[PDB]
């Protein structure tokens, strides 16, 4: 599965 | 864009041509970029229309490839070659088939 | 006899024509089982292997949100880069990512990875030790502090050494048939003569899987890299991949050269010599 939503932006 | 690859084309077979045998007619495109790019795949210099490609994907290097192929089956009559263009390209780069690669 | 779970992401911008370009693979080895692109009909997660069809509607409800979520994210880092770099809204641009972890034979945790790339260069990667970053350069080092303040190794981490390996697990597991076979290369050598003086020697392995494989010219023992072409290894289509080798040699001397193969489904090393009346 691909990594659950959340991560913040560059 | 700054970093502009050329496509390097493979023509090939599925398996082993035999004339006669319904095999895969293989166009492999890798090493550009950016990745916008158009591959068709040809028989007597005319477009196949019927054409499937994989999902675009990456190399460790960060650049594309891409597989186009169609059903066929190999005669000693019919020319079989891949039309690629790219911004890298001046024109459509066409590359025949040829059982010796 | 180790294993992998990656994806791959990439996010290239079409000003004034809409929305980025999204596509998303996923691959256990060298086998992809997974898909989506923004321009297919279906918006959703698809299934591309059979052995992961058996998932359930929440599986893929579940995988179509949080790969969509991903997109938003690549969709707002292009704006964010075409700041950093200086560059005008006119022109498209590519994010391209890169995530997993590996697995040994056992299913214990070996490595973690992710990999950030802006136009084709790199941009941050994540460390081994899945604690600190690497940027490529300064402008990627702004998204390194926003990153280490916000702690996002430490969540990631959580995902590249927990649910990627566990998962992995059930991957190979659901597909153990076809994830756990090791296709070795069908080898054979071509001659093709260029002249009445030179020929082409060309080394070929068909038919293996997965798709690590070394190609190696000697001549008289003592290699030959630099008057060797070789081309990138390419899928046959069916599950297993195609590669050749070659020289250019005098005619006459062509006994003086062997082929080295070197494949994980090899019990020992190949060495091929062309043959000659």
């Amino acid at each position: 599965v691909v990594v659950g939503a959340g991560g913040v932006g560059k | 864009e700054a970093i502009q690859r050329t496509p390097k084309i493979q023509v090939y077979s599925r398996h082993p041509a035999e004339n006669g045998k319904s095999n895969f007619l293989n166009c492999y495109v890798s090493g550009f970029h950016p990745s916008d790019i158009e591959v068709d795949l040809l028989k007597n210099g005319e477009r196949i229309e019927k054409v499937e490609h994989s999902d675009l994907s990456f190399s460790k290097d960060w650049s594309f490839y891409l597989l186009y192929y169609t059903e066929f089956t190999p005669t000693e009559k019919d020319e079989y070659a891949c039309r690629v263009n790219h911004v890298t390209l001046s024109q459509p780069k066409i590359v025949k088939w040829d059982r010796d690669m | 006899g180790s294993h992998s779970m990656r994806y791959f992401f990439t996010s290239v911008s079409r000003p004034g024509r809409g929305e980025p370009r999204f596509i998303a693979v996923g691959y256990v080895d060298d086998t992809q089982f997974v898909r989506f692109d923004s321009d297919a009909a279906s918006q959703r997660m698809e299934p591309r292997a059979p052995w992961i069809e058996q998932e359930g509607p929440e599986y893929w409800d579940q995988e179509t949100r949080n790969v969509k979520a991903q997109s938003q994210t690549d969709r707002v880092d292009l704006g964010t880069l075409r700041g950093y770099y200086n560059q005008s809204e006119a022109g498209s641009h590519t994010i391209q990512i890169m995530y997993g972890c590996d697995v040994g034979s056992d299913g214990r945790f070996l490595r973690g990875y992710r990999q950030d790339a802006y136009d084709g260069k790199d941009y941050i990667a994540l460390n081994e030790d899945l604690r600190s970053w690497t940027a490529a350069d300064m402008a990627a080092q702004i998204t390194k502090r926003k990153w280490e303040a916000a702690h996002e190794a430490e969540q990631l981490r959580a995902y590249l050494d927990g649910t990627c390996v566990e998962w992995l697990r059930r991957y190979l597991e659901n597909g153990k048939e076809t994830l756990q076979r090791t296709d070795p290369p069908k080898t054979h050598m071509t001659h093709h003569p260029i002249s009445d003086h030179e020929a082409t020697l060309r080394c070929w392995a068909l038919g293996f899987y997965p798709a690590e494989i070394t190609l190696t010219w000697q001549r008289d023992g003592e290699d030959q890299t630099q008057d060797t072409e070789l081309v990138e290894t390419r899928p046959a289509g069916d599950g297993t991949f195609q590669k050749w080798a070659a020289v250019v040699v005098p005619s006459g001397e062509e006994q003086r050269y062997t082929c080295h193969v070197q494949h994980e489904g090899l019990p020992k090393p190949l060495t091929l010599r062309w043959e000659l009346s």
